[PDB]
């Protein structure tokens, strides 16, 4: 492995040094009377680090029966979004998409909460934004932005798609599309395809997307 | 394919030699002379007397061939189980690989209680780490 | 006495399980360096400022450990555009993946892609995407993309504008 020499190397270090101790407290013969005040405090040393490996593996037992994430679905715990790759004693690794290896200890899965994208349908829906001036009709934008949603062969239709108006921006009207898609993968591409589409639908119908207005009152 | 083909020749011959100790008569004297050596003092309690006896040799070899078949048939045991659950065409997305983990785990807890039974030293084991596996087992 | 033997059985198990190890980069609680030392009660972490951080050992069992380099030391960077509105949405797409696809430490397996994910409020957003093999290469593969994209942004008139805003003069 890549630090195994190290690691082995570091045991027989410390069994060495263990062994020795053991000796020397024999040959000095205390360490018949030792067991009384130190014993207690080696007995919960040890409790606490055997509790910590057993907790980890009754975690990992019911992760593997009840089985609430699994190897291949996208999951999210505390903003650390990526697909389960294994699932071991206390470490399960999230292959993030950045290929950054998460190591979520096992008791994290049971007691957090977990956002599993994954689970039933691998459904999901995005939404696009969209900024429009002021001097313009909301029915040729509505038409144009429905447009592409229904001539994209990647966009579902038992959830149809709709396109709402729900803010009076400072500038920009802001008009609010969502859509739905099967595959967790045709995510980022079609969100790419529709962008495309509506800007070139935008400069076709001639309906203007507006920068950031404001008006001056000079005087000199 | 070769890993299964070299388990299933490893399983019979481990057949053909218990086979063949249970009937060549020979063996028999062989396993008492391997249960006459001495290795360690061990105690314990048996049928409510404190017996105090030593480690025969033949227990060291039992606990040797516990501890490399529990090593060999670790390792054997996913690819033997994902052949019989393959053609059972699954039932949920990864619970062929929890079913294979689950008895690896079952079968290396197995593997250790032998080890230790054939050791002996497991009698007495009860009285320091047992409150650990209780605290473990009661968090959970 | 059971805060050292607590810390001895930690290493114990990073020792044995090894989520961690010496040579690869990590980050823990935004603290992003590659680790030297394993040892007890106390792991070093080389930050990239040169500067020593000693993480506790329960630490790395107990938290969640971002490990860089765990299985093929690959990684992925982004890299920003902005474009005019007045411009096309092609040359750009062209000009962009012309840098990734002719650069020689950008990998083909996960073959770079560009995308236009944003209307910004003054410019479109493209992101472009590639993927790099050694941990070591990441800064200078954005530098050398971004000079080369701002060589071809010169060469074949895309603008790349800045923020603008419409005003309404009356005197």
């Amino acid at each position: 492995r890549q630090g195994a020499s190290y690691a082995i190397t570091t045991i027989l270090n410390y069994i060495i040094i263990a062994v020795g101790a053991m000796t020397v407290f024999g040959s000095l013969g205390v360490s018949w009377d030792k067991l009384q005040w130190l014993a207690a405090a080696l007995s919960v040393g040890l409790s606490f680090g055997l509790q910590e490996i057993f907790g980890n593996f009754v975690s990992g037992l019911i992760i593997l029966f009840e089985r609430p994430v699994r190897i291949g679905d996208t999951v999210t715990i505390g903003s650390f979004s990526g697909t389960v790759s294994k699932i071991r004693i206390r470490a399960t690794t999230i292959t993030d998409f950045d290929r950054k290896e998460v190591i979520i200890p096992n008791k994290a899965f049971v007691t957090e909460r977990l956002i599993n994208w994954s689970l039933t349908d691998t459904t999901t829906r995005l939404v696009i934004r969209l900024g429009v001036a002021y001097g313009s009709d909301l029915e040729k934008v509505r038409k144009v932005l429905l447009k592409a949603a229904t001539e994209h062969p990647r966009v579902m239709h038992e959830p149809m798609p709709e396109v709402f108006f729900t803010a009076f921006g400072a500038s920009t009207l802001d008009h609010e599309l969502r859509l739905y898609v099967r595959e967790l993968r045709d995510r980022s591409r079609t969100v790419d395809e529709l962008n495309r589409t509506i800007d070139q639908l935008c400069r076709e119908n001639d309906i203007n997307i507006a920068f950031n207005q404001l008006e001056v009152h000079l005087h000199n | 394919n070769q890993q299964t083909l070299r388990i299933t020749m490893l399983l019979m011959f481990a057949l053909f030699g218990v086979m063949f100790w249970a009937i060549w008569s020979d063996l028999i004297t062989v396993f008492s002379y391997l249960d006459s050596i001495t290795l360690w003092h061990y105690n314990g309690t048996e049928a409510g007397a404190a017996v105090v006896k030593n480690v025969t040799m033949g227990s060291l070899l039992f606990a040797i061939i516990a501890s490399m078949v529990a090593w060999a048939l670790i390792r054997n045991l996913p690819g033997l189980l994902e052949v019989l659950v393959l053609s059972r065409l699954n039932m949920r997305q990864g619970a062929s690989y929890a079913i294979t983990t689950i008895l690896n785990y079952i079968i290396i807890a197995v593997g250790a209680m032998t080890v230790f039974g054939s050791l002996g030293v497991s009698w007495d084991k009860l009285q320091w780490l047992a409150a650990a596996l209780s605290v473990g087992l009661s968090f959970g």
